[PDB]
RNA sequence: AAUAAAUAGUCAAUUAAAGCAAUACGUGGUGAAGUGAAACAUCUCAGUAGCCACAGGAAAAGAAAACGAAUGUGAUUCCGUGUGUAGUGGCGAGCGAAAGCGGAACAGGCCAAACUUAUCAUUAGAUAGGGGUUGUAGGGCUUGCAAUGUGGACUUGAAAA
RNA sequence: CCUGAGUAGCUCGGAAAACGUUAUUUUGAGUGAAUCUGCCCAGACCAUUGGGUAAGCCUAAAUACUAAUUAGUGACCGAUA
RNA sequence: UGUCAGAGCACAUUAAUGUGUGAUGGCGUGCGUUUUGAAGUAUGAGCCGGCGAGUUAUGAUAGCAAGCGUUAGUUAACCAGGAGAUGGGGAGCUGUAGCGAAAGCGAGUUUUAAAAGAGCGUUUGUUUGUUAUUAUAGACCCGAAACGGGUUGAGCUAGUC
RNA sequence: AGGGGUGAAAUUCCAAUCGAAAUCCGUGAUAGCUGGUUCUCGUCGAAAUAGCUUUAAGGCUAGCGUGAGAUCACAAAUAAG
RNA sequence: UUCUCGCAGUCAGACAGUGGGGGAUAAGCUUCAUUGUCAAGAGGGGAAGAGCCCAGAUCAUUAAAUAAGGUCCCCAAAAUA
RNA sequence: GGACUGUUUAACUAAAACACAACUCUAUGCCAAACCGUAAGGUGAUGUAUAUGGGGUGACACCUGCCCAGUGCUGGAAGGUUAAAGAAGGAGGUUAGCGCAAGCGAAGCUUUUAACUGAAGCCCCAGUGAACGGCGGCCGUAACUAUAACGGUCCUAAGGUAGCGAAAUUCCUAGUCGGGUAAAUUCCGUCCCGCUUGAAUGGUGUAACCAUCUCUUGACUGUCUCGGCUAUAGACUCGGUGAAAUCCAGGUACGGGUGAAGACACCCGUUAGGCGCAACGGGACGGAAAGACCCCGUGAAGCUUUACUGUAGCUUAAUAUUG
RNA sequence: CUACCCUUGGUUGUGUGCUGUUCUAAUUGGUAACUGUUAUCCAGUUUCAAGACAGUGUUAGGUGGGCAGUUUGACUGGGGCGGUCGCCUCCUAAAAGGUAACGGAGGCGUACAAAGGUACCUUCAGUACGGUUGGAAAUCGUAUGUAGAGUGUAAUGGUGUAAGGGUGCUUGACUGUGAGACAUACAGGUCGAACAGGUGAGAAAUCAGGUCAUAGUGAUCCGGUGGUCCAGUAUGGAAUGG
């Protein structure tokens, strides 16, 4: 900017120990958003259909809700919510906790 | 320019709590302290160290 | 061209600018300033208006 | 010839590139600078330019002591993506992945050894052969049944298009 | 019985690797293992586990370019170009 | 050194208070450059004519418009094709929930004993055409003594033979 | 025969030019510094300030206008108290 | 002229008055705070003047009333006590 | 002033510069010493200390005073220190295993910086003045004044010796003095308060010599007093011939002012028929050189060094050659 | 009688280099000779002088302006030289504030388990007077004295029952914060309601987030120490890290 210290040599930076490692991804089911989706007994092969899960891949699934719903639906995630849970289950619907 | 620095720290769980000043001129004597300790939640006696 | 390393090591973006950064003065010289002083530049926060402007057309 | 002999050397005969050029490449070797950091030495451009040698019309690289962290793939080369990711750097300027995917194209073979045969005053420890190219371990060794072939990294003859 | 030895690793400096020397490959000097229950790799190192079998050689295939020849072309300039 | 008047003089048109010259009167210190400020004795120009210096590649930002449309879309490289649009190819990118460096949690996250407080949150779209700006590539362009590598040079001339 | 040569040596000379020739290539070196930048019209309208900057003929931000949009007025301004 | 966004721009100002500092309270001098002007703004008067007073130019206009200022003539108009 | 015969900065300048025979010193015993390069190879040298390289001065006469404090150079091996390097030793990481717990811990491998040793070198002990260099003050003191022979005095490692002294050397200062000189700040001999002279960056002189400098004079004359004349060539006119820098456009007067602060162009007065030639220059801040003056540029180039980082090279140890 | 171990002197035995050496067969040679070749080189051989050295290679020292690359700040009422470069108080400085010089002045890189907090009580400087040592000024007594001491201190402002004197409990000179404001480009810096825990003071009241306030320090790396609900390159740790 001139000759004075840059903004950000100013500033201290930032330690991360995962360095050298990817980060922790999931594939994220919304709770809002999948009210227009009309399929019971999700899985991943269901999902490709819709152009939402690559199908050469392999990646664990998550889920995620605070919405009230209706219809009954047999979730097959990884990682659950437990308000969500329960919430899915007042849908008289069906939730496995995937390894 | 002069260095009265000494590090008072808590001996229950050995913390290095606090940093602040004491003439050494004036006495070269250890100061127990009392203030308050996080990993006992609580009011001990803390002591001087470098 | 591409992004500035230590841009990115130093700014950190999340949804709808607001770049977070935390507060130098604190990590060399303790006697020098209060606790007061350095708990108070020990938090996070976003630079000012005119900076921000500053720093969004140069990312 | 020294040095008996043999050598070296000398003479004689046969075969090779020997050289030149397309400012284009490719390979190998050698090997500066200024530019920037509004300074500069670490650094950057940069193994840049340049110089030399080589052969080619294509070359090099190429077959896991490969990757890599998944019941993952199974020569290599090249194009986008991954991606400016993870990162690296007076953590300054700057620098830039590794797998995977979408792709073009997609052939794997040949040696020495143990083991053995014939030839080297057959002390050769070499010559020419059978064999053999290894981790879904295998080969040499003793010892059987089979299999009557396919493709090439491939010979010229004959015709045709 | 065999599986490529002054061989690999290692020390003193390096180079190539995103790479400034860090796993990985290599050397100017020195060094000196392994025999298949082997040995190497899995960005120090060990155990465990998984993967791999070098230290000999070869290999057109996709890809860079038209000095030069042929046929055709240009919302290429038209003799201070 | 011309303007406005203005008789006079010579006249006859893109039919128009027609044109050309101007005795005289009134007025009247050039054109750029950069400078606090240039009428200047600051500089550039002898004149004429021709030529003569803000584009593009990729990338980002902001604006305008349109297409599409809230589990949208665009396809990249590429393949069939007058080397065409296009069709196919969904590889990837944006938003779709985020918090942080993280184990992870989640309409909550982290800081904290806090369910205290505070921060960030609490979906508000994508692709192109275009304009301008910005980033690197020579990036409006002219300009130096510069630096490094290579090369000709003892017949001028110095010394020697 | 120039990261040199030559020199009874004075910065002497090295094709009229030498405190280190000329030529080609990098190369269109760099230039915070001089120079200029080429058709027209419509609207608003400056500053020549403060700080920092190896900062002083340079750059950044705050102010000093504009382009568009929103804020409807307890806001800012014009006067009285 | 309040908030966002695009977008420059300058950091060399100059002068008269006003309160000043330096200076020697000398300077068309310098260093500030106020008003004004030029730069970016033409006009009249001050004889000729960047700065003063009167003033803010859309075009035509051989029309008028005016601002400062002025009325023997040059050069436009006045005299009376 | 320098000894000269001489070398010279082509194309600004020749000496008080260099040079020289000579003098002085150091180093050098053969693969000499040194130098070129990298190396072969090569000069020195097809040389051998009466010789060579390098350093300094520069006929000849006479001398060269002190100090090794600091730097250098050499010698020195006692003592302190001293890298690379060789390797005493230990903890740690893992666990075959001892284990229900706590923990413990074999062997292999792996990070460690060492014990000890470890050269050159540095510190240190002496010398080295024809090596780099330096070589002081203050106060008081004489029966003439005056003067300072002297005495006391501190620091340094040690206080200018001979000589020459207002010179090529003195700012004050144009200091005298005696001069030549009618009238001498530069000309001469002398006086000695010598800032910051002074003995190998040699010194004091020295006969001759000098495109060297200065001083006085003989004669000499147009240099001058003091100006003028003569003849060619141009310049002048006529014929043939055919060139430049520069140049915004211009038909281009002055006084007083004015003003970017020095007017041909502006304001008030004044002056001038138009056009050539012989002319020389006051102006037109005349032409030519983006000044060669100074300053700025984090501009360039170069040089020096007790600036920095390296490096050519020399050289020491370990190590392979290497028994 | 005997099982274990300390100081010193020897001490059979080896591992080693080091000091001095003997020899050549490694090696050097510009010792001399023969042949190639009827050749100053060179090749082979012999001889001689040396001989584990020299040279060479590497590593690491010492020395090394011969050489390479660079550096040599700024403001300057011409330059260089000179002074300053940061922080804070007063006047300049236009009765808020803001606001220049190479202006006039001044201080700063602090002090402190007390000069801190709290509760208790106490209130001048001075002058005059009266007194052995005993001064112009020692301490007390009596008053007067209204700001003329002190509130670490260079200065400013405030400070008279105070912010000072002494007495007592101690150590909030806490932890996590933090709305709201302060003035500004930024970095920043200033106060601070109020809450949670858990304290000290004093019966409680409430106070205590350093002093009466305004000066009394430099980010960001980099490297280092303790601890950490953290990660751990196939798994575990370790290592390496946040």
């Amino acid at each position: 900017e001139g000759g004075q210290t840059p903004l950000y040599r100013r500033l201290p930076k930032f330690g991360n120990a995962r360095k050298g490692f990817l980060k922790q991804e999931w594939v994220v089911l919304n709770l809002n958003k999948i009210a227009k989706l009309k399929l019971d007994k999700i899985n991943r092969a269901s999902l490709i259909e819709k152009q939402v899960i690559s199908a050469k891949s392999q990646l664990p699934i998550k889920l995620i809700g605070h919405t009230k719903l209706e219809k009954p639906l047999h979730f097959e995630v990884h990682k659950v919510s437990k308000q969500a849970l329960k919430a899915v289950e007042n849908a008289n619907g069906s939730v496995k906790l995937l390894e | 320019a002069v260095k009265r620095s000494t590090r008072l720290g808590c001996n229950d769980c050995r913390e290095i709590n606090y940093l602040t000043f004491k003439n050494v001129k004036k006495n070269p004597e250890k100061l127990a302290l009392n203030k308050f300790c996080s990993r006992c939640r609580k009011v001990v006696v803390h002591k001087e160290v470098k | 061209m591409k992004v500035k390393s230590a841009a990115k090591k130093r700014f950190k973006l999340t949804k709808s600018g607001q770049i977070k950064r935390k507060h130098a003065y604190t990590s060399h010289l303790a006697p020098h300033k209060t606790t007061k002083q350095k708990r108070h530049l020990r938090k996070q926060g976003t630079v000012s208006a005119s900076d921000f402007k500053r720093i969004g057309n140069l990312i």
